[PDB]
């Protein structure tokens, strides 16, 4: 004799009320355990429902400072013609590199997103890395 | 299971059509067991033979208990009222010695649940199933006053009549006691029953209300 | 101890951008006939076919390079309430990486 | 005596870390194994939006925080049911991970189910596997889905027979009836060998510690 | 059985071995007639 | 369901509640209110909730 019911509370509220009625003579072994260390929420059904109207989630879309810079970049010259290797912790690609450089010569004080981003492929071309202004 | 009872609540005795006979017959049987001390459950049998269903539907209801609050062991904790389907139920929360006046299969019920004294108003369809699944739908939905004193953090306060003026507590919040009173409104925007307040507006109520009957 | 918000922002997927038409190292880590299962550093591995050329070079371990189009492949259906995911990401092969 | 089998089950329950779970993980940790990707904004599911961090460029991403909070919950409650000899049954219907997955069960020394599962393997056990069968007293979910994208038959009938479920559930996934749920990747092969180390480490754990507790009352009995 | 749970303990227990042993293979890296007139056990 | 908004406002005890009974003096009451507007929003409950209770 149990609750095979799943919707109707959990399976800790089950037991705790069967216990009561007097169905349920022994203590299951994880039912202290539970008590002492319960989850952050409850295991309680809810019927997922669909958003209907004017409701809408709340997910933030994450998108850092660094991204104006990226998109002009892969704009300007697409994605250096070495290859990303995601694999590495700690890769520096030819882009990060380009926004390590905009961005140390914008706390310099520099304005001007145009004087940022020409002086930084000079930078850049002193380094000896390849950008290759490609439209196409 | 000695300590639990069985009760029946619909027989239906039904021809269907199968090639062995024809038309075969099948008996499906609504149940409901409790040990009148708060557990309860029901279920549905089916099968050719009446004996049979008998058993499946006992057998099955055994699993499916649910556990009913009782305030005080002799009645609901608050006015339910719901809608499963077609079939409206509204229950009321009585004193001791009320007894049960509702729909026989409601007066049945309760004594498995062990519920010693409420009303109940059965409208719209009278379908036992889904009267049966309202009932436990709603009884099984109740907010005990222990709850609701941990949900607000305040103390939950009874005043009888028959007391006078004395405060009893009945629930005291579990963990911190708030220090803001809940907001009274001046008038509140309760959706109020044209039934229930029609008897309060001074209304002639039916020749069948209120009649002399036995103890339930 | 670095914050999970700073390992986010400096993880080399955020400095990805899009990912489509985007050049990256894979590594085949299962193989089957003549289709490889690559995995390039993302959720989900992608699998390609193995080149005609150099067929013999393209072993388990070996790195290769790749042009991503999508991470994930999933699309929603008529009549559906939820994206229906094939459980595989999307890239060319365009052949092995120099060891250099 | 009676105060021996006592000790050796009550006193686990008065430390917050008794088994001392905490160390075996870290966020960097699970950053490393890819733990906070997650499927399409187009397969989220509604009740995952708590766990998840954001929408990177259409590739929601889990909060990597909350997943340290209640994998260190799932992580302690099963090296206390592990401790009380428990049996704990992992589950999943990835065939990728079949294998592993059957060789960690092995290694911790509890058992596995990665095949297809009949139903009424658990609400009608007696009939399959016999009149006296005890069933799992815990279910480690480390997929909740099955392969034609709907919650796990087990997850369902799990919570019928009220055995708690630790299950890892993604963006995509259902956590209303995991009663320890662990926000995180299911799909990338780092993601999944992270989680079945942590596993079987935490169980042999607790097993290792239930035996020291055992010898040390057992010892003070003569002594 | 640690594979207790599947209901047939025996026939997965084999194909585990099976399994594992093909994959040891693979990673690892002639003629495979080196019986002749046999069938497969019924 | 009794229809309507506050359906409270429609039951005896709550038109017993008023407590302005007026002097054998007055005669007439004009109520001049706006709709619109947010300095008026005492008014407005004023003609929604007493009203009913001054006139029984
Ligand atoms: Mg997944």
């Amino acid at each position: 004799a149990g609750s095979r019911l799943e919707t109707v509370g959990s399976v800790f509220s089950r037991t705790r009320d069967l216990m009561r009625a007097g169905v349920l003579k022994e203590k299951p072994l994880w039912y202290d355990i539970y008590k002492a260390f319960p989850p952050l929420r409850e295991p309680v059904f809810r019927r997922p429902r669909l958003r209907y109207g004017k409701a809408k989630a709340d997910i933030q879309d994450i998108f850092y400072q660094e991204d104006q810079i990226r998109a002009k970049f892969f704009a300007t010259y697409g994605s250096g013609q070495k290859a990303f290797d995601l694999f590495n912790p700690n890769f520096k690609s030819t882009c990060q590199r380009f926004v390590e450089k905009y961005t140390e010569l914008q706390n310099l004080g520099e304005t001007d997103e145009e004087k940022l981003f020409v002086e930084t492929g000079k930078a850049l071309l002193a380094e000896g890395i390849i950008l290759r202004r490609v439209r196409e | 299971y000695e300590d639990f009872d069985t009760r029946i609540l619909e027989v239906r005795n039904v021809f269907n059509m199968t090639a062995k006979e024809g038309r075969k017959k099948s008996v499906r049987v609504l149940v409901a067991v409790g040990n009148g001390n708060g557990a309860a459950g029901f279920a549905i049998g089916k099968a050719a033979d009446r004996g049979d269903a008998f058993r499946k539907a006992k057998n099955r209801a055994i699993h499916y208990l649910h556990y009913i609050e009782r305030y005080e062991g002799h009645t609901i904790f608050h006015d339910i009222s719901l809608r499963f389907k077609r079939t409206q139920i509204r229950m009321k929360k009585q004193p001791r010695g009320y007894g049960l006046r509702c729909h026989r299969a409601i007066i049945t019920i309760c004594r498995l649940i062990g519920i010693k004294d409420m009303y109940a108003r059965v409208t719209g369809s009278m379908n036992m199933l889904n009267l049966t699944r309202g009932l436990f739908h709603g009884l099984a939905r109740q907010e005990t006053h222990q709850h609701l004193a941990d949900k607000k953090g305040l103390h939950v306060v009874e005043f009888r009549e028959e007391c006078g003026p004395l405060p009893i507590v009945v629930a005291s919040p579990h963990g911190a006691l708030s220090k803001e009173p809940e907001p009274e409104p001046e008038v509140p925007d309760t959706k109020l029953d044209w039934q229930d307040v029609k008897a309060m507006q001074g209304l002639k109520r039916s020749v069948w209300f209120n009649l002399k009957r036995p103890a339930t | 101890v670095e914050s999970f918000a700073s390992m986010l922002r400096h993880s080399p997927l955020t400095q990805l951008g899009p990912a489509k038409d985007k050049l990256v190292i894979g590594r085949i880590f299962h193989i089957v006939e003549d289709d490889l299962y690559i995995d390039f550093g993302g959720k989900f591995h992608c699998v390609c076919k193995r080149p005609d050329v150099d067929g013999e070079k393209y072993q388990r371990g070996t790195r290769v390079r790749l042009r991503l189009l999508d991470l994930e492949l999933t699309s929603r259906f008529l009549g559906g309430t939820t994206d229906t995911t094939i459980l595989e990401a999307d890239a060319v092969l365009l052949g092995l990486q120099e060891i250099r | 005596g009676d105060d021996f089998q006592s000790r050796i089950l009550d006193t686990p329950l008065q430390h917050s870390d008794f088994f001392n779970v905490k160390e075996l993980f870290s966020v960097k940790s699970l950053f490393e194994a890819r733990v906070h990707l997650g499927h399409k904004a187009g397969c989220r599911h509604r009740f995952m939006e708590p766990y998840i961090f954001g929408n990177r460029l259409g590739q929601d991403i889990i909060d990597l925080d909350q997943t340290a909070l209640n994998l260190q919950l799932a992580l302690n409650f099963t090296a206390h049911v592990a401790y009380r000899k428990g049996i704990i049954l992992f589950v999943s219907r990835n065939r990728q991970f079949s294998h592993l997955i059957e060789t960690t069960a092995q290694a911790c020394g509890e058992y596995a189910h990665t095949r297809y599962f009949k139903g009424g393997l658990l609400t009608n056990a007696q009939l399959l596997f016999g009149p006296s069968v005890r069933l799992p007293d815990l279910i480690i979910f480390l997929h909740t889905l099955n392969n034609v994208f709907e919650p796990h038959v087990a997850v369902r009938d799990a919570a019928k027979m009220n055995i708690p479920t630790v299950g890892i559930v993604d963006t995509n996934c259902n956590p209303c009836l995991i009663t320890y749920p662990i926000p995180g990747n299911d799909d990338s092969p780092q993601a999944i060998q992270l989680f079945c180390k942590l596993f079987r480490t935490t169980i042999n754990r607790a097993k290792e510690k239930r035996r020291q507790m055992e010898a040390l009352h057992r010892l003070q009995s003569p002594k | 059985h640690f594979l207790f749970y599947t209901g047939k303990q025996s026939y997965y227990s084999l194909m585990h071995d099976v399994y594992g042993k093909v994959m040891q293979l693979e990673k690892h890296r002639a003629e495979s007639r080196d019986l002749i007139g046999s069938r497969w056990l019924i | 369901p009794m229809k309507g908004r506050f359906p409270i406002r429609r039951t005896l005890q709550y038109l017993g509640r008023g407590d302005v009974v007026f002097k054998e003096s007055v005669k007439i009451m004009t109520v001049n209110y706006n709709t619109y507007g947010e300095l008026g929003e005492g008014a407005r409950k004023f003609v929604f909730f007493n009203i009913p209770q001054i006139q029984y």
